[PDB]
C-alpha cells in the first residue's frame, strides 16, 4: 500500500479479514451433508424425520457426520422456479408409501395415488438439475401392506401383474417399478430400502448411502472412476 | 457503549506500570484501538494505535521502545504497559474506539480516562480563546502545515469539543461530515490547509476546548485547541 | 364463490375498458425525444472519457 | 574396463537409420500427448498431474541429443553438455516418480477422509529439491576421456563417469535407488491397494443391508471391476516401465567387480529409449477420458 | 348468473382488444426507421468481486452509484465498494435460502428474503459496529422474489403466493395487498415517483398497481410463458419484460399497447433480467446461454453482447449515473462493465 492513506490501508485490512471468516465459514459448511426431502401425501416423511410455513430444515450427528436434512413438502408453488436452487445436494431422499397401491387421492377419485407417487418419482428421477444426485429411496409402512395384500392384489393399481399376492413378490415388483423409472442408469443410483414405524436401522441405512455416494464422488473427482 | 480506563495512581520514575480499558456493550473485537493521553497543559497528544485483527501497531514516537499497547478480546480489554517512566508520562489516558470502512467515523466515543502521575504534519490554530456570549455564530480556524486533500477526493481533517470535566467529544469527520447525536448548528467547511468550524448559535453546552486532528498519516497530531470562554 | 370471482373479473374489466388512451405514434415520438433529449448524458452510448470515468 | 555410456562402434548405417526413427517417434508422441495433456487439465482445473507433464516435458526434452551423441561414436558436444545431458534426464526421472507417489498418497487421502495449497506448494518444492540434490554426482563426475575403445584402433573421446572412490559410488546407488524407486513404489501400492479395501469395504457394506436390486448387481459388478482394472495398471505400469533403469545402474554398479561384461554398450541406449517411451503412456494412464 | 359475468368479461376482452387496435395508427418501427444507429456497444471488464463460495441471485446498487449488495446461497449477504473492490460488509443470514436483496435508498438498510416466506430487514448503521436484524416480515404464504425500499419507511415485496404487499416496516404489518395474479410473482419494479408499480409474473402477464390506492391500473399480455424481469423505461411512461420464450418486449403505459419486441433467431435461452440505460437508449439482457445482450431500444437491433461468465446470469444493475453495469452469475462472481 503505496498508493492509500491510513483509513484506506485500515479498510483494506478489514476486508482481508473478512474474506478470513468467509473461508472458514465455507471449510466448514463443505464438511455437512445436505440431504433433500421428497414425498407425496402421507408417504410416512414425518416418520423418516422424526428417526433421523416455508422451508424446513433439520440438523442431526451421526457417526460424527454432520447431516443437513432439508424438508420442501410444505410450498405449495411451481417447482422449476426454486428447485434449481437444491442443485448440488448430496442425495434425493425420496419416500413411498406401500399402502397406497388400492387408494386414490381425494383432488380426483379416478387417480391413483402411487402413480402420482411415479409421476413424481420419475419427474426428479429424469429432470436437469439432478442428473448426477443419487436417491434414497424409502418404501415405507412395510407392515401394512403384508397384511392387506391377500385382500387387494396388485392389479387393482398393476393390471398387467402376474404372480403370487403375497408380500414377498409385490414388494420386488415395486422396487423393480421404481428402479426402472430412472433412465440415466449409469450415472444415478438408486438405493432402496422396506422400513416401518417401529424400524430403527434407517439412519445406518442413510449413512452407508451417504458414504457410499460421497465415496464415488471423490472416485470420480479424482479420475479414478 | 461504554469504556472504563483503571490501573492509574501514582508511581515512581524510572518503574513500569500497566493500564487497562473494560469495553462494554458494542462489538470489541470489530473495532480498532487508540491510546490518547492528555497532559495536565491540557494538549491532547496521541499515544498508540492497534488494530482490530492486532495485526498492525503504531506509536509515537515519544513512547516507542517504552510502552506495548495489547488487546485481549474475550475479555473485551486494552491494555497498555508502561515501562522506564519518566516526569513526561503524567497525564489522563483516554481510550479510544475506531472503526474503517467506507463512510465510517473513526473517532466517535472516547473512554473516561484514567489519571496517571509520575513523581510531521503541525496543526496551527493561531486564536488561543474566543471571548463569546450566548445565541451569536462563532469560527475558529485551524491551519495544517500540509495539504490534508488526498488523491482519492478525502480529506483527513476532524473536529472534536472538550467541555470541562468531560472527555473529548467528536463533532466533525473527514472536514465536512457531523458526527451522530451531533446538533446541526456545527458546521466544517475549508480547502487545502485552510479549515472553518462555524457555529450558528451557542448555547451553554458549546463551552470548552475545540481541537482539530488529522489522520492522514500516522502518527496522528492534535492542534493546541481553542477555548471559547463565556 | 366463482361468482364473486367473476364479477371481481368483470369490474375489474369496468376499471380496464373505459380508460383514456393515446395513439402509438405519440409515445413513440415522446420515447424518441427523451432518449435524444438525454443522449450526451448517457456514459455507456457515448462512452465517457479515461480521465472521468470511475473505473480505470 | 570403463562401460561407455552413448557411444558404440556400430548391420552399418540401418542400426542408426532406425535408431534416428525410433527416437523422433518416441519424442513427437509424447511431447504432443504431454502437451495436450497438459492443456486438457488447463481448462478442467489437479495441481501434481500438471507437474507430471513438466517433468515429463522436460525427461523428453533430452531424445534429440542422446540421438545426436549415437549418430556419431564420438560425442563431438563439448564438456558442458556432458554435464547437463544427464542431469537434465535424472533430474526429470526423479521428478516423475516422486509426483507419481505424491498423486498416489492425495489419491488415498482424499478417499479415505470421505470429502491444502500450502502442502502442494511445499510437496512441489521437495520433489523438485530432493531431485537435485540426489542428481548432483550426475552432473560433476563426468569426464571426456579417450579410453581408445576396443574395436576403434584409435583414442575415441567418451564422456564417461569417472567415480574416484568406490565407498561413494555403492553408498549413494544403493541409496538413489531405494529413495527413488523403492519408496514410491510402496507408496503407491499401499495407497491403492488401501482405495480398493475402502471401495470393497463399502460395497459389503451396502450388500448386507439389502439395498442393491438383482438387476443392478450387475452394473456394481462392472462398476468394481473398471475400478479395479484401473488401479491394477497403475499399480503395475510403475514398475514394468521404470524397472530395467534401475536394474541398469546396479548393474552398471556390480560391473566392477564382476567381470562378465554382464552389460553390453548398446543395451543402455535401449533402455534409455524403452524409459523415454513412458512418457507416452503416463499422459494416458494419468488422464483417462476416454 | 355465473354465465352472465363470464359473457360480460368476454365482450370486455373484446372492446380492450378493439380500443388498443384503434389506437395503433403507427408501428415505433415505421417511426424509429429513420433514427442514426448507435452503432457499436463495446464494454470491457474492470472490477471482478470475488468472494460468494455459491450461486449468487440477487445484486442491488445504491444510491451513491458505489456500493453493492449481494445475495448468494452460502448464507451471505455481501456489501461491496465496488471502487477498490473492498467488502464493507458481510452479514449472515438466518436462513441460507436467499433468493432476492434490495438496497434502502437513504442507505441505512439492506433487505433480502427466499424460501423461508419472510423478508428480513438489516440496519447498518448502529452503535455497536456490527449489523443486527431490525424487523422480520412474516406474512407471506409462498417464497419471497422480490422486495424494494420506497423512502417513506415502507416496502414492496412479492412471492409465490401470487400476490404482492405494501409493508410499513417499523409497525411490522402489512398496509396493502396487490392481489389478482393467476400465477407466481416472479419480479417487481417500481415507477421513477413511487407512485404506481409494474409486477410480472407466471400466468406470462404484468400489471400495473397503484401503491396508494391498492388497486391495479391496466394489465399488458403478450409474452409467451413466463415473466423472469421487469424494469421501467426511464421516464416512467414505459416499460419492459423478459420471459422464458426468449423475448424482451417494450410495453407503453398511455397507449396500453406492446411496442417492440427484441428478439433473434440462435437465441433459444430465457431471460433471467433486464435494466435500462440512463438515457433509455440502450436495453441490457442477461440470459441462459451464460452471455448478456445490449439491445438498441428503439431499433431492436443488438448493439453489443457481454461475456465471460461461466454459468447463467441471475442479476445485472446499471447505476444511477450511468457510469456502469454491474453483472452476477452462478459461476460466484460479480463483474463491473464499462
Ligand atoms: C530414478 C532414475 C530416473 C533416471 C531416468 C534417466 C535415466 C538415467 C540415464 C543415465 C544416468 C546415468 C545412469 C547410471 C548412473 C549410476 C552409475 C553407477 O554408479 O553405476
Amino acid at each position: 500500500g503505496c498508493t492509500l492513506s491510513a483509513e484506506d490501508k485500515a479498510a483494506v485490512e478489514r476486508s482481508k479479514m473478512i474474506d478470513r471468516n468467509l473461508r472458514e465459514d465455507g471449510e466448514k459448511a463443505a464438511r455437512e451433508v445436505k440431504l433433500l426431502l421428497l414425498g407425496a401425501g402421507e408417504s410416512g416423511k414425518s416418520t423418516i424425520v422424526k428417526q433421523m410455513t416455508g422451508i424446513v430444515e433439520t440438523h442431526f450427528t451421526f457417526k460424527d457426520l454432520h447431516f443437513k436434512m432439508f424438508d420442501v413438502g410444505g410450498q405449495r408453488s411451481e417447482r422449476k422456479k426454486w428447485i434449481h436452487c437444491f442443485e448440488g445436494v448430496t442425495a434425493i431422499i425420496f419416500c413411498v408409501a406401500l399402502s397406497d397401491y388400492d387408494l386414490v387421492l381425494a383432488e380426483d377419485e379416478e387417480m391413483n395415488r402411487m402413480h402420482e407417487s411415479m409421476k413424481l418419482f420419475d419427474s426428479i428421477c429424469n429432470n436437469k438439475w439432478f442428473t448426477d444426485t443419487s436417491i434414497i429411496l424409502f418404501l415405507n409402512k412395510k407392515d401394512l401392506f403384508e397384511e392387506k395384500i391377500k385382500k387387494s392384489p396388485l392389479t387393482i393399481c398393476y393390471p398387467e401383474y402376474a404372480g403370487s399376492n403375497t408380500y414377498e413378490e409385490a414388494a420386488a415388483y415395486i422396487q423393480c417399478q421404481f428402479e426402472d423409472l430412472n433412465k440415466r442408469k449409469d450415472t444415478k443410483e438408486i438405493y432402496t430400502h422396506f422400513t416401518c414405524a417401529t424400524d430403527t436401522k434407517n439412519v445406518q441405512f442413510v449413512f452407508d448411502a451417504v458414504t457410499d455416494v460421497i465415496i464415488k464422488n471423490n472416485l470420480k473427482d479424482c479420475g479414478l472412476f | 457503549v461504554q469504556l472504563v480506563e483503571s490501573g492509574g495512581g501514582l508511581v515512581q520514575p524510572g518503574g513500569s506500570r500497566k493500564l487497562s480499558c473494560s469495553a462494554s456493550g458494542f462489538a470489541f473485537s470489530s473495532f480498532g484501538m487508540h491510546w490518547v493521553r492528555q497532559a495536565p497543559e491540557k494538549g491532547l497528544e496521541w499515544v498508540a494505535y492497534i488494530s482490530s485483527g492486532s495485526g498492525t501497531i503504531y506509536y509515537a514516537d515519544t513512547v516507542k521502545g517504552r510502552f506495548t499497547i495489547s488487546r485481549d478480546d474475550p475479555k473485551n480489554t486494552l491494555f497498555l504497559q508502561m515501562t522506564s517512566l519518566r516526569s513526561e508520562d503524567t497525564a489522563m489516558y483516554y481510550c479510544v474506539r475506531s472503526i474503517y470502512y467506507y463512510g465510517s467515523s473513526p473517532f466517535d466515543f472516547w473512554g473516561q480516562g484514567t489519571t496517571l502521575t509520575v513523581s510531521d504534519i503541525v496543526m496551527t490554530q493561531a486564536t488561543s480563546s474566543v471571548p463569546v456570549t450566548p445565541g451569536e455564530s462563532v469560527s475558529i480556524s485551524c491551519r495544517s502545515s500540509k495539504s490534508l486533500l488526498h488523491s482519492n477526493g478525502n480529506t483527513y481533517l476532524y473536529w472534536f469539543l472538550q467541555r470541562p470535566g468531560q472527555s473529548p467529544q467528536l463533532l466533525i469527520y473527514r472536514m465536512s461530515n457531523l458526527a451522530s447525536g451531533v446538533p446541526d448548528r456545527f458546521s466544517g467547511s475549508g480547502s487545502g490547509t485552510a479549515f472553518t468550524l462555524t457555529i450558528s448559535r451557542l448555547e451553554a453546552e458549546d463551552v470548552g476546548v475545540y481541537y482539530c486532528m488529522q489522520h492522514l498519516e500516522y502518527p496522528l497530531t492534535f492542534g493546541a485547541g481553542t477555548k471559547l470562554e463565556l | 364463490a366463482s361468482i364473486a370471482q367473476a364479477r371481481k373479473l368483470v369490474e375489474q374489466l369496468k376499471m380496464e375498458a373505459n380508460i383514456d388512451r393515446i395513439k402509438v405514434s405519440k409515445a413513440a415520438a415522446d420515447l424518441m425525444a427523451y432518449c435524444e433529449a438525454h443522449a450526451k448524458e448517457d456514459p455507456l452510448l457515448t462512452p465517457v472519457p479515461a480521465s472521468e470515468n470511475p473505473f480505470r | 574396463t570403463r562401460f561407455p555410456f552413448f557411444s558404440d562402434v556400430k548391420h552399418r548405417l540401418v542400426l542408426a537409420a532406425v535408431e534416428t526413427t525410433v527416437l523422433v517417434l518416441i519424442f513427437a508422441v509424447s511431447l504432443l500427448g504431454n502437451v495436450c495433456a497438459l492443456v486438457l487439465v488447463a481448462r478442467r482445473r489437479a495441481c501434481l498431474v500438471l507437474n507430471l507433464f513438466c517433468a515429463d516435458l522436460l525427461f523428453i526434452s533430452a531424445i534429440p541429443l542422446v540421438l545426436a551423441v549415437r549418430w556419431t561414436e564420438a560425442w563431438l558436444l563439448g564438456p558442458v553438455a556432458c554435464h547437463l545431458l544427464f542431469y537434465v534426464m535424472t533430474l526429470s526421472g526423479s521428478v516423475t516418480i516422486l509426483t507419481l507417489a505424491a498423486v498416489s498418497l492425495e489419491r488415498m487421502v482424499c478417499i479415505v477422509h470421505l470429502q491444502g495449497r500450502r502442502a502442494r506448494a511445499v510437496l512441489l518444492a521437495l520433489i523438485w529439491g530432493y531431485s537435485a540434490v540426489a542428481a548432483l554426482p550426475l552432473c560433476v563426475f563426468f569426464r571426456v576421456v579417450p579410453q581408445r575403445l576396443p574395436g576403434a584402433d584409435q583414442e575415441i573421446s567418451i564422456c564417461t563417469l569417472i567415480w574416484p572412490t568406490i565407498p561413494g559410488e555403492i553408498s549413494w546407488d544403493v541409496s538413489f535407488v531405494t529413495l527413488n524407486f523403492l519408496v514410491p513404489g510402496l507408496v503407491i501400492v499401499i495407497s491403492y491397494s488401501k482405495i480398493l479395501q475402502i471401495t470393497k469395504a463399502s460395497r459389503k457394506r451396502l450388500t448386507v443391508s439389502l439395498a442393491y436390486s438383482e438387476s443392478h448387481q450387475i452394473r456394481v459388478s462392472q462398476q468394481d471391476f473398471r475400478l479395479f482394472r484401473t488401479l491394477f495398471l497403475l499399480m503395475v505400469s510403475f514398475f514394468i516401465m521404470w524397472s530395467p533403469i534401475i536394474i541398469t545402474i546396479l548393474l552398471i554398479l556390480i560391473q566392477n567387480f564382476k567381470q562378465d561384461l554382464v552389460i553390453w554398450p548398446s543395451l543402455f541406449f535401449w533402455v534409455v529409449a524403452f524409459t523415454f517411451a513412458n512418457s507416452a503412456l503416463n499422459p494416458i494412464l494419468y488422464n483417462m477420458t476416454l | 348468473e355465473l354465465d352472465q359475468l363470464r359473457q360480460e368479461a368476454e365482450q370486455l376482452k373484446n372492446q380492450i382488444r378493439d380500443a388498443r387496435k384503434a389506437c395503433a395508427d403507427a408501428t415505433l418501427s415505421q417511426i424509429t426507421n429513420n433514427i442514426d444507429p448507435v452503432g457499436r456497444i463495446q464494454m470491457r471488464t474492470r472490477r471482478t468481486l470475488r468472494g460468494h463460495l455459491a450461486k449468487i441471485y440477487a445484486m442491488h446498487w445504491g444510491t451513491d452509484s458505489r456500493l453493492l449488495v449481494s445475495a448468494s446461497q452460502d448464507g451471505k449477504l455481501i456489501i461491496w465498494d465496488s471502487y477498490t473492490t473492498n467488502k464493507v460488509h458481510a452479514i449472515p443470514l438466518r436462513s441460507s435460502w436467499v433468493m432476492t436483496c434490495a438496497y434502502a435508498p437513504s442507505g441505512n438498510y439492506v433487505a433480502c428474503g427466499g424460501l423461508d416466506n419472510i423478508c428480513s430487514i438489516y440496519n447498518l448503521k448502529t452503535r455497536e459496529g456490527n449489523v443486527r436484524v431490525s424487523r422480520e416480515l412474516a406474512g407471506h404464504t409462498g417464497y419471497l422474489s422480490c422486495c424494494r425500499f420506497l423512502d417513506d419507511n415502507q416496502i414492496v415485496t412479492s412471492s409465490g403466493d401470487t400476490t404482492c404487499a405494501l409493508w410499513d416496516i417499523e409497525t411490522g404489518q402489512q398496509t396493502t395487498t396487490f392481489t389478482g395474479h393467476t400465477g407466481d410473482v416472479m419480479s417487481l419494479s417500481l415507477a421513477p415517483d413511487t407512485r404506481l408499480f409494474v409486477s410480472g409474473a407466471c400466468d406470462a402477464s404484468a400489471k400495473l398497481w397503484d401503491v396508494r390506492e391498492g388497486m391495479c391500473r391496466q394489465t399488458f399480455t403478450g409474452h409467451e410463458s413466463d415473466i423472469n424481469a421487469i424494469c421501467f423505461f426511464p421516464n416512467g411512461n414505459a416499460f419492459a419484460t423478459g420471459s422464458d420464450d426468449a423475448t424482451c418486449r417494450l410495453f407503453d403505459l398511455r397507449a396500453d399497447q406492446e411496442l417492440m419486441t427484441y428478439s433473434h433467431d440462435n437465441i433459444i435461452c430465457g431471460i433471467t433480467s433486464v435494466s435500462f440505460s440512463k438515457s433509455g437508449r440502450l436495453l441490457l439482457a442477461g440470459y441462459d446461454d451464460f452471455n448478456c445482450n445490449v439491445w438498441d431500444a428503439l431499433k431492436a437491433d443488438r448493439a453489443g453482447v457481454l461475456a465471460g461468465h461461466d454459468n447463467r446470469v441471475s442479476c445485472l444493475g446499471v447505476t444511477d449515473d450511468g457510469m456502469a453495469v454491474a453483472t452476477g452469475s452462478w459461476d460466484s462472481f460479480l463483474k463491473i462493465w464499462n
